[PDB]
């Protein structure tokens, strides 16, 4: 589970939050749409809706984000899509 | 309230089956194998 | 017929065994014990093929007519076969 | 050639060394060999799913009368044939273009005559190198390699 | 000016104008009530 | 009808429908509508929904 | 010496004069032409070549090897000519034979092809006599093997469209549908729509040119329309 | 290639055209965030800003979209997740 | 020359085309890297990628492959290993 | 068994660990698909899956390979194929 950050348009407090809440989430959860779904609740719960979260190993997106909500990173393996829209 | 509702998905992809194998060219009849009535020899 | 002439060639002190292995590797008789008539079958398979291939690559237009391999313990005769050959062990001393 | 087949008769076949499936055949009319294209050159794979013969496999649209179509023994699908009008041409069928050809000879004095045959040679150079020749009918004695089918070389 | 008079082709009007005519021809033969 | 489809400038015969509540439940009360433009085929289509 | 060389730029002349007409394509036409200038440029002394190789055949193999360098230019243009006149008759040939309502795809695939060569054409470096007459020609045959395409679907468009299937229930002594009759039967006058809604709007050779040259088959066969419709209503006559 | 509908909150018009656009899409790229690229832009002219697509054959994802605009579906082994929000 | 399926992980009428396209490749050419890239090239395009071809006439591989898309078989005396992974 | 590597695209020290892999499988595996399965499974260990590996004296390849993740060398006069796809 270690963490390479690739793009993140975040303050560095929430990159650090975002990467451990993430490598939590992979801890506790084994699939996918839920290891999503615990990063996306918590991050609604301390820096508002609405998020989004995208967990897995294949797969390419183009989104459109809120200025400084946005970050991308692996860990390990697995790559991590999570950033703010509405 | 202008966010009349706000409904949320859920979506997981299906997994990939794979399995090992064994290949060789020079060898035995068998050549690879994944990882006793002998009516076989009957017919002859 | 042929079973006459294999038990009578059992009989022989030299001979230490035979074995009929049919299906690549799969006997159907056997005078020996089972863990060697297995290990027996498989080896003499291969290596009757190998001397097959020598000769083939010697001249391509020749195959194996006799194949003797002979060591301490004891010595091994096959022929070579359409279908299946037969194996034979016996003590050269 | 079904269509073809019906006038013409055969007087030149080959197999290609390398592709032992494939069968070639050059039929033609007997006669005014010297001014018309007369036939085809045609193919056909004795290989997977060949199940209609008489659908050709490769045709080779020569402009005039060819004999002894041969196929170079390494390179996997490169013939070369004698026409009549004294010619050798060497096509490269590799394009699947398979009428186009890949060198043409000349017209003048070194090989004016109706060759009657074509042979390959090994060249004393890489193996995979093949001489190409001809027979005067005139007393020449003629080689030449693929690019020198233009030019001769003795 | 559907017809295309001033124009000329061997293989492809003939076998047009044979597959035109046999299907029209085959379905005009359902004979159906419609 | 209540939709939001961009309109067809030709009409061949066109077939559509629509469906309606009314309060106390969904009777799915639905109508069938047809529809044709300009001096086309106008028995030739007009007569067969009729 | 001479006549071996004499008789091919001789042979070229009174060959591609009657077999360059065989296609009307002006890029062979008007560049034969330059070639019979080339020929008569020589000819204005034929009455002196005919006693050139009598005495001296040498000046005489000038002027034909003059004749023979335009014959190889002529002949290498024939060839590409000849190339793609078969290449572009091939594919309509097929695309003719593909039902729109079965092989859809084949259809598109061949255009694809077809565009292709076309593109081949022009990348030559033609003018656009040149590219017209190619890709002019060959859209009426497809306008041809278009509405042959079209007319069969009038016949029996309702026979060949993707299949539909509805469930039937009892309920509280009402039938009831999964899904509605009324959008099954949607489902199948959009289906016979989108077929007729194919044949005016083409992109195969000459992608940028006028789509009439094909739509126009819509409203002449419109005949047509009161057959597919009779049977559609026919049949949901007798499901009734 | 063959489109299969999984999952859909959005009308049949929409669904329709985002299979369209997909398709068109795959056949154009190779690179599953230009296919994504390529869905998302033709939907925000055509159905109004802002969607988001995800494109790939391994994910897990948890999102909140807005009513009636919402599609998952395969081209092949390849899923596309299309949705509108904000 | 002769094929001979020894395994196969396959559908029969894939089983067929990988030898077929073998074949079709050992006839055009001399090099096996370049038959095995016409092997491999051909099955992106009809099956969807990522295949890998290994030809030769001696080795030996230990590989993973996807379930229906691995074949192993002989043309004469020259083994074509055929299979789908990624 | 002395190393020469013809091409690699992979890192310094995981081209070490290829060679160091192949030449334990060599001195302890006298036959060639068991010598692959050695060096394929230390690599799946080691740098997650799913790796495959061919080890032969007569062979052309065309494969696809994950960015950084293959290599190509010999061992005297066999050749090994290593590299990760899926």
């Amino acid at each position: 589970r270690k963490a390479v950050i690739k793009n993140a348009d975040m303050s560095e407090e929430m990159q650090q939050d975002s990467v451990e809440c993430a490598t939590q989430a992979l801890e506790k959860y084994n699939i996918e749409k839920d290891i999503a779904a615990h990063i996306k609740k918590e991050f609604d719960k301390k820096y508002n809706p609405t998020w989004h979260c995208i967990v897995g190993r294949n797969f390419g997106s183009y989104v459109t984000h809120e200025t400084k909500h946005f970050i991308y990173f692996y860990l390990g393996q697995v790559a991590i899509l999570l950033f703010k829209s509405g | 309230q202008c966010n009349e509702d706000n409904v949320e998905r859920d979506i997981q992809t299906e997994e990939i089956e794979t399995r090992e194998v064994w290949t060789q060219h020079p060898g035995e009849s068998t050549v690879v194998s994944g990882g006793t009535s002998d009516a076989v020899v009957m017919p002859k | 017929e042929v079973e006459e002439t294999l038990k009578r060639l059992q009989s022989q002190k030299g001979v230490q065994g035979i074995i009929v292995v049919n299906t690549e590797g799969i006997p159907i008789k056997s005078t020996m014990d089972n863990p060697t008539t297995t290990q027996y079958a498989s080896l003499m398979h291969s290596f009757i093929l190998k001397a097959r291939s020598t000769v083939r690559d010697i001249d391509p237009q020749n195959d194996l007519t006799f194949l003797r391999i002979r060591s301490k313990k004891n010595e091994i005769m096959v022929a070579p076969d359409k279908d299946y050959f037969l194996i034979v062990i016996q003590n050269p001393t | 050639p079904p269509a073809q087949a019906q006038g013409l008769h055969v007087t030149s076949i080959s197999w290609n060394s390398t592709g032992s499936v494939v069968a070639c055949a050059y039929g033609r009319l007997d006669h005014g060999d010297w001014s018309t294209l007369k036939s085809f050159v045609c193919a056909w794979n004795l290989d997977r799913r060949d199940l209609r013969p008489q659908q050709p496999s490769a045709v080779v649209e020569v402009p005039s009368a060819v004999l002894c179509l041969a196929f170079h023994p390494t390179q996997p699908s490169h013939v070369a044939g004698g026409l009549y009008s004294g010619e050798v041409l060497v096509w490269d069928l590799s394009r699947l273009e398979d009428p186009l050809l890949w060198r043409t000879g000349l017209t003048d004095d070194t090989h004016t005559d109706p060759v009657s045959q074509v042979v390959w040679l090994p060249e004393p150079g890489h193996s995979h190198r093949f001489q190409v020749l001809s027979v005067a009918t005139d007393g020449k004695v003629l080689l030449w390699q693929g690019i020198g089918v233009g030019q001769l070389q003795l | 000016d559907p017809a295309r008079d001033p124009q000329y082709a061997e293989n492809e009007v003939d076998e047009m104008r044979i597959q035109k005519d046999l299907e029209l021809e085959q379905y005009k033969r359902s004979s159906s009530k419609s | 009808l209540d939709r939001d489809e961009p309109p067809k400038p030709t009409l061949a015969l066109e077939y559509t429908y629509g469906r309606r509540a009314k309060g106390h439940n969904t009777p799915k009360d639905i109508a069938h509508f047809w529809e044709l433009g300009g001096g086309t085929s106008l028995l030739d289509l007009i007569s067969i929904p009729i | 010496k001479q006549a071996i060389i004499l008789k091919q730029v001789a042979h070229f002349y009174n060959s591609i004069d009657q077999q360059m007409i065989q296609s009307q394509r002006p890029m062979m036409l008007q560049s034969a032409l330059a070639f019979e200038q080339i020929i008569k440029n020589s000819k204005a002394g034929s009455g002196g070549k005919s006693q050139i190789t009598w005495d001296n055949p040498k000046e005489l193999e000038g002027y034909i090897q003059k004749l023979q360098n335009a014959a190889e230019r002529l002949a290498t243009e024939n060839r590409k000519l000849r190339k793609w006149h078969t290449t572009f008759c091939e594919k309509v040939v097929v695309l003719m034979n593909i039902d729109l309502l079965r092989q859809q795809q084949r259809w598109k695939d061949g255009l694809q092809e077809l565009r292709t060569g076309l593109a081949t054409v022009e990348a030559q470096g033609f003018q656009a006599s040149d590219m017209h007459a190619w890709k002019q020609h060959w859209n009426h045959q497809l306008y041809k093997a278009l509405e042959h395409q079209y007319q069969m679907g009038l016949e029996a468009l309702n026979e060949n469209l993707p299949e539909i299937n509805i469930d039937l229930t009892y309920k509280q002594g009402r039938l009831q549908f999964r899904p509605p009759f009324e959008e099954i039967r949607a489902k199948y006058y959009r289906e016979m729509k989108r077929f007729i809604g194919i044949p005016n709007q083409f992109k195969g050779v000459g992608e940028a040119g006028d789509e009439s040259i094909f739509s126009i088959m819509i409203d002449r066969n419109a005949s047509g329309f009161l057959t597919i419709f009779s049977k559609a209503e026919d049949l949901f006559r007798r499901l009734s």
